[PDB]
């Protein structure tokens, strides 16, 4: 690093740069990095803690020479991929150093030409593939890395647990928000301020992440092979795991930067997801991704004032897809039905205003399942609040008598003055508090539908006697 | 005794139980005032000694009219109250010991109606959540001492019975048709 | 290290593992074990001058601690002032004042710590409740429920305060392997190394003076070779340890120490001046049992790691890990708990907020009723001027009259 | 809450809350009243604590009422709007960004003027509670700030008062309607559109009242309306507003 | 199992207890959610038919198939229902009872053509369903079972006897395989 910085500071103003030695030092650094990190697959206790310096030096060298040897482009892309893979093995400050190194390499690659700008696309794609290849996060800890199943000769100190997708979310957030880091990079070396300073690196990386997600989605094989919903097995379980990890990573990454750059990707992403979902109606990750997309679209007011033609095409697409999902979801189960209800209740109010009768049973099922599954109750409460706030009152009026009675089950689960006078995932409590606040926010003309005569007639059925005469006479023998 | 120590409080209760048959009513009362504080003690071995002390007090202070000095009365009342509270003890063995103490013929009659009358005296505003269960158990435990108790409830098995055919299309048939 | 000020909050008249500044006025001294971080001020000139001017102040410790302490020539002035106490034997200590004839009795109980030769705990019982001082202890999970003297009739005793060892009280040292696993690994490695030629030797870079005698004794029993140490006269009254050590340098296993032993090993030379026997060079490998190095790993590691062609590291800790500390403190369930030492990475506040959820502080209370008096408006600013037409509206309702006086 | 000054209730609550028995029943059945009293004393934290306690108490009570007791469940449910509005005002007055501009105040006033009780199924006690609480909240809001915000608050109070009078007329509460109209007669003549609305409400009340009376009394009770209807001073306003 | 054994020895067409038990089992077999209860109710219908045949003499069963008629009429009512789960339950019941139904000559001669027509109509109604439900597969299995039953006993089905007239057939005094 000292030699590279000195060579820069000297040959910069002196104008003595000669490609016959810059390429020499470039090949030297690349071969050393390959023999140190790539081929040397052993106990590299210190190599990972010094790889960012190697990457920074390689970027500083690569920005100088103009004729980059094409044979050393793979070694580089795979090197950056493996450096991204080693991100969870860093301290909170070493993680920032790694992010700075990655941003520096990207800036050095986004200034030569398209033949090296494609390297950014392929390295982002391979890094996302590597991240999705990680094991799936189970609800509770795996039996291997459990509380008291430490195998003989196992030392659980430091970062002993296997990394998951949740460890690269900070790396990707730093990559998608690298603006002050770019300022620190450019202001360090004199040549960085001379070449093209791409301030739109965040938008570039966001577009590359979106297109890599699309490419991974259209590449997987989510086919199920062998009462009928029990003997169904995935053809390639690793593809299923990678798809789950990709859905979770998208949930974590996509709403970044207030979904500013997601606006042009709305229609294409939505169409691709809807196609993959209508070709595979038994996969819940597609519904999760569609829910994320619809929430990101609502965050940027994509469907506001629809009733460019692309916005209207997406609106008309979602209008039909919601009806299709509502019709076909009448035979799903816990995970699939939960994802379908989440998607149907994530839709904007503009689509719901067209036909509330088609989406009322979805909200009813969500409220009924929310007694055991809290997230469904939360989604239902959010959907009901949105509908009561934005949809016209005259349209929602005849549906409260069918929606609100479903909320009575949350309120049905000591002392009073007449006794003390003689004496002289969120919790379900939060759900009850939100239901009370929901009933209070709705006026007295609406919340009265929580107690309908039909609900009382239906609930009085559990209080009638089975038989109107006593049959089982048992004489207790004394 | 107030100090929290299982072995220390246990040997203190042992000393009290051994010195009790030679104590005066006022002394026994002022010494039992802190003894009844072991009803809410975590140790299942100190509560046993406390219940032994209380059962001795109950059995040796039965006289409500004779030996009336306004001290034996309060001692008997407190002992009876804590023995009644002992019917909901957390330990199943100690609770069984207490309920066998109460279920004796000397303290609860053997007649069904007499025991039903006497169960109202075993009530206290402390044991209200479990009073009905205790009363039902005390009433149903008298069924074991009955000749019909070990006999079968029905004479003939289904292998030699007649399948009753409700052929009469009476007013029941109209309701059965309306139902389904 | 020992961040303890050698002075309990309940019994300030006794100082433990610290005799530096305010402990010169104490009435009794206690010594957990014979580590240097727990012996500050024990050789001070002021303490030397105080000992020769008093007769009722003594130093209580384990018999093994007394043997290890009196061996050193610098601490031989304590020979007539040290009173050794057997473990698991409740004894009564008299805290008699020197100046005034005042006196105070306290009951102390020594409990084994499993750390180093002579390491014990201190369980005090007096007027201010029961306190426990576990100075540099080591307990596996599920062993706190096996201490007889910490139980009173099958249940844990009422402990007021616990001055526990928090050396590895941080999520970095989650589950340190038991010392038996490290022992087996080191035994296998040393066997596979020295079984080749009589010229293959194994160094044991042991930083602490005491605490690694377990490894030495078990390696000697499983290999028949005797470990080499600098001094062994300290174990002259301990036959089970003395017959496993040797001062001769003609042995394979070595555990000698030297301030510049690293460069010596780099030059293929043990800390002892010998580098080769019979002019045949020696092949040396270094095994350094430590724990702080393993607490900085970033991936899955093993008990026996190889950091070089002739270098190894072993996970051998004489301190309880984070999970073991949590289990111990949750089983004791004391009112208070004070950390004796703060980890290098962690700070005081984080250790305190880790230990606090384990203490017996399950007592909450509603906030005090804040009264509301002298309302913030004196005059009725919302009063009307009472001008009406009185004909568009019906007659006013007459004021009711109630003559009932109960 | 209506603006009077009497240390009777405050001293009573102070004396009662300092007792193990009285405090335990005051925090159980009158927690909303305690929250309102703390809001009167400019104590937002205690007020929020007591309104949360009141929400919990309502939940505990409603969860214990039998399902078949429909009227009791409805009576218990008729207070959720008041409780939630109190909690909403507590949350609104806590933040500082609402006192700078008037956009959040206008939003709150628009949410209040679109959230009314049922005009024919909610009794007049619920209406009285909600309207009094809203007026007290608007008074407390105006007390902190000092078309300005004061005129907006006055217009909102007048509109809510008129809506309550309409609801009282629709429920045959003619005496309460007259009592509420007499209190608004003075301030309705200050502006121009308020006078017309007040006269029209009074005429509607006199028309609704003149149905269960004799023919000799109907003429008497409706003769008071023609002089207000064919008045000539508001003819200028009537000639510019066709409604 | 013992309750099913005891409540299948009635003598009248619609016994209240037998009808109640059969309705409980048939409502458990059409449960859209639970599959274990559905399989257990299939086993229960199997035992029901078995002990309805086992507890009657062959000369009496030819005269009046009391429980078989009720079971088959309820299966026909469930097979023509617009709900897919009821048709699936009827198909599962037949796939569970086909091995016990074919061991009685008179039961076959009386019910085979009616069951075949009913399940053909059920397979036709199952056209608008999805392949993930399983109505098509179970209905095809039932139709194949009926086809094998017809093939094995085609010598007796070629005669013009008085059988149960299937759905959508003109009134006649006989029913053959040519029809
Ligand atoms: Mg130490
Ligand atoms: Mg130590
Ligand atoms: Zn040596």
């Amino acid at each position: 690093s000292i030699a590279i910085r000195g060579y820069g500071l000297f040959a910069g103003p002196c104008k003595v740069i000669n490609a016959k030695d810059v390429d020499f030092m470039y090949v030297e650094l690349i071969q050393r990095c390959k023999q140190m990190f790539l081929t040397q697959t052993d106990t590299g206790d210190d190599r990972v803690y010094q790889m960012p310096s190697f990457l920074q030096s390689v970027a500083s060298v690569l920005l100088y020479l103009d004729t980059v040897p094409e044979v050393y482009t793979p070694v580089l892309e795979h090197l950056v991929v493996m450096q991204i893979d080693s991100f969870p093995q860093y301290s909170p400050k070493m993680q920032l150093v790694c992010c700075r190194a990655i941003v520096k390499v990207f800036l050095a690659l986004a200034a030569k030409g398209p033949v090296l700008r494609n390297c950014i696309s392929t390295v982002v794609h391979q890094g996302l593939i590597r991240i999705c290849s990680k094991p799936v996060v189970l609800p509770k800890g795996p039996e291997s890395e459990s509380e008291d199943h430490r195998a003989s000769g196992e030392v659980r100190t430091g970062k002993w647990k296997v990394p998951t997708y949740k460890d690269y979310v900070d790396l990707f957030r730093h990559l998608l928000s690298s603006d002050q880091m770019m300022d620190s990079i450019l202001a360090d070396e004199a040549f960085f301020s001379v070449n093209s300073s791409s301030e739109s690196l965040n938008h570039l990386l966001y577009d590359e992440f979106v297109k890599s997600v699309l490419k991974i989605v259209e590449k997987l094989d989510l086919t199920l092979e062998i009462d009928p919903a029990a003997n169904l097995h995935p053809a390639k379980p690793k593809d299923f795991s990678a798809f789950i990890n990709l859905v979770e990573f998208c949930r974590e990454i996509l709403p970044e930067k207030q979904a500013e750059f997601f606006e042009p990707w709305v229609y294409s992403f939505s169409y691709e997801l809807i196609l993959q979902s209508t070709r595979l109606p038994l996969i819940s990750g597609f519904y999760k991704l569609l829910s994320i997309t619809v929430r990101n679209a609502k965050k940027i007011k994509y469907f506001e004032g629809v009733s460019d033609p692309e916005k209207y095409s997406c609106f008309a697409l979602f209008v039909k897809f919601g009806k299709e999902v509502a019709v076909k979801m009448k035979q799903y189960k816990d995970e699939l039905l939960a994802s379908c209800l989440t998607f149907l209740l994530s839709l904007p109010h503009n689509i719901i205003e067209l036909d509330v009768r088609a989406y009322v049973p979805a909200l009813q099922m969500a409220f009924k399942l929310g007694l055991s599954y809290t997230p469904l109750a939360e989604v239902g409460l959010n959907a009901l609040e949105e509908w009561s706030i934005y949809i016209d009152r005259h349209v929602m009026q005849p549906y409260y008598k069918d929606i609100l009675p479903c909320l009575d089950g949350y309120l049905k689960t000591n002392w009073e003055v007449s006794a003390l006078s003689r004496a002289a995932a969120i919790s379900l409590e939060e759900i009850r508090i939100r239901v009370v606040q929901m009933l209070g926010s709705l006026g007295g003309q609406i919340n009265k539908n929580l107690l309908t005569v039909t609900s009382s007639d239906e609930m009085m059925k559990s209080y009638v006697a089975w038989d109107r005469e006593k049959r089982l006479s048992f004489a207790v023998p004394f | 005794m107030r100090h929290r120590d299982d072995e220390r409080q246990k040997v203190c209760l042992d000393i009290i139980y051994k010195m009790m048959p030679k104590l005066k009513p006022v002394e026994l009362r002022e010494l039992l005032n802190p003894v009844v504080e072991f009803v809410s003690h975590p140790s299942t071995t100190c509560r046993e000694q406390m219940y032994n002390i209380l059962m001795w007090i109950h059995d040796n202070y039965r006289d409500p009219e004779s030996e009336t000095d306004n001290d034996s009365q309060e001692i008997f009342k407190l002992a009876k109250d804590v023995l009644i509270q002992g019917l909901i003890d957390e330990n199943p063995g100690l609770q069984l010991i207490i309920r066998n103490f109460w279920s004796h013929e000397t303290r609860l009659p053997s007649n069904t109606l007499d025991r039903l009358l006497a169960l109202n005296s075993l009530y206290s505003p402390k044991i209200e959540v479990h009073f009905l269960s205790l009363a039902t158990n005390f009433l149903l435990e008298m069924t074991s001492m009955s000749p019909d108790y070990p006999n079968p409830m029905f004479e003939h098995p289904l292998s030699e019975c007649e399948f009753q055919e409700y052929t009469i299309d009476s007013d029941w048939r109209f309701r059965s048709t309306v139902l389904t | 290290m020992s961040s303890f000020e050698g002075q309990m909050a309940e019994y300030p008249t006794i100082s433990i593992d610290r005799f530096d500044r305010e402990n010169l006025r104490a009435r009794a001294y206690f010594l957990s074990h014979c580590h240097k971080d727990h012996m500050k001020g024990l050789r001070a000139p002021t303490l030397k001058r105080r000992l020769e001017c008093s007769l009722k102040v003594y130093l209580y410790c384990s018999p093994v601690t007394k043997e290890l302490l009196l061996t050193s020539p610098k601490y031989r002035f304590w020979k007539k002032r040290i009173i050794s106490i057997e473990i698991e034997t409740p004894t009564q200590i008299s805290l008699v004042d020197e100046a005034s004839g005042e006196k105070e009795e306290i009951v102390v109980t020594l409990l084994p710590a499993g750390h180093c030769p002579g390491s014990v705990m201190f369980l005090f019982q007096g007027n201010n409740g029961t306190v426990l001082y576990t100075g540099d202890f080591r307990l596996a999970q599920g062993e706190a429920a096996r201490m007889e003297l910490l139980h009173s009739g099958g249940r844990v005793k009422d402990i007021q305060s616990v001055y526990l060892d928090t050396t590895f009280c941080d999520p970095r040292f989650y589950q340190i392997p038991s010392r038996e696993e490290c022992l087996s690994g080191v035994l296998e490695l040393v066997r596979s190394w020295i079984t080749r030629s009589p010229y293959h030797v194994v160094w044991l870079n042991c930083k602490a003076a005491y605490g690694y005698e377990y490894l030495f004794t078990n390696l000697s029993e499983e290999l028949g070779v005797q470990v080499h140490v600098n001094k062994l006269d300290m174990f002259r009254n301990m036959p089970e340890i003395l017959h496993h050590l040797t001062t001769d340098r003609n042995t394979q296993i070595h555990a000698c120490r030297h301030p510049k032993a690293e460069e010596y090993f780099q030059w293929s030379k043990l800390p002892c001046g010998i580098t080769s026997r019979n002019r045949i060079p020696l092949h040396i490998i270094s095994i350094k049992p430590s724990t702080m190095w393993f607490g900085e790993r970033s991936r899955k590691t093993n008990v026996i790691v190889r950091t070089g062609e002739s270098s190894y590291r072993a996970c051998f800790s004489f301190h309880s890990s984070y999970s073991e500390i949590k289990d111990f403190l949750s089983y004791l369930c004391p009112v208070n708990a004070y950390p004796n030492v703060i980890p290098v990475g962690t700070t005081m506040d984080k250790v305190v907020e880790i230990l606090k959820p384990l203490c017996r502080s399950s007592q909450s209370t509603e906030p005090k009723y804040k009264p509301l008096g002298k309302l913030k408006r004196a005059r009725t600013v919302h009063r009307d001027s009472e001008e009406e037409d009185d004909y568009l509206f019906d007659d006013p309702l007459p004021i009711p009259l109630r003559h009932k006086v109960p | 809450l209506q603006g009077e000054a009497d240390q009777s209730l405050l001293t009573f609550i102070d004396k009662a809350m300092h007792g193990e028995l009285q405090k335990a029943i005051l925090e159980l059945h009158y927690s909303q009243e305690l929250s309102l009293l703390y809001l009167l004393q400019d104590d937002v934290d205690r007020a929020k604590y007591y309104i949360q306690n009141g929400i919990q108490s309502f939940m505990q009570n409603y969860s214990s009422i039998d399902v078949l007791l429909h009227q009791s469940r409805l009576t218990k449910l008729q207070s959720v709007q008041a409780l939630t509005e109190i909690q909403e005002f507590i949350s609104f007055i806590s933040k500082q960004g609402n006192l700078s501009s008037q956009v959040p105040l206008k939003r709150l006033l628009n949410t209040w003027t679109n959230r009314y009780p049922d005009a024919k199924m909610d009794p007049m006690n619920i209406w009285d509670d909600i309207i009094t609480n809203r007026c007290f909240f608007l008074s407390k809001i105006e007390e902190k700030l000092t078309e300005d915000i004061s005129s907006l608050i006055r217009s909102c109070k007048f509109s809510m008062k008129m809506k309550m009078i309409d609801s009282a007329r629709k429920q045959n509460n003619f005496s309460l309607a007259m009592k509420l109209l007499k209190e608004l007669h003075k301030e309705s003549k200050t502006r121009d559109d308020w006078l017309v609305s007040w006269v029209q409400s009074y005429c509607r009340l006199s028309h609704c009242r003149s149905r269960s009376q004799g023919c000799s009394e109907q003429v008497l009770t409706v003769l008071k309306t023609v002089s207000l209807l064919d008045e000539n001073n508001v003819s200028s306003y009537l000639s510019k507003n066709i409604l | 199992m013992q309750l099913i054994h005891w409540f299948t020895n009635n003598k009248k067409f619609e016994s209240q207890d037998t009808v109640a038990l059969l309705e409980a089992i048939l409502d458990g077999i059409v449960d859209p959610v639970d599959s274990t209860l559905r399989d257990f109710c299939g086993r229960c219908i199997r035992e029901f038919l078995k002990w309805s045949i086992k507890q009657i003499t062959p000369q009496q069963q030819e005269k009046s198939p009391v429980n078989t008629k009720s079971l088959f009429k309820r299966l026909y009512s469930l097979a023509l229902h617009p709900n897919a789960f009821k048709r699936l339950g009827a198909s599962l019941a037949f796939n569970n009872i086909y091995r016990e139904f074919r061991e009685e000559e008179s039961l076959v001669e009386q019910f085979v053509f009616e069951a075949l027509v009913i399940y053909m109509e059920s397979l036709a109604l199952a056209h608008a369903d999805e392949k993930s439900l399983g109505t098509i597969q179970q209905c095809c299995d039932a139709i194949d079972h009926l086809c094998r039953i017809i093939e094995k006993k085609h010598v007796s089905l070629n005669k013009a006897k008085k059988r149960r007239l299937p759905r959508g057939f003109p009134p006649s005094a006989s029913l053959c395989l040519l029809d």
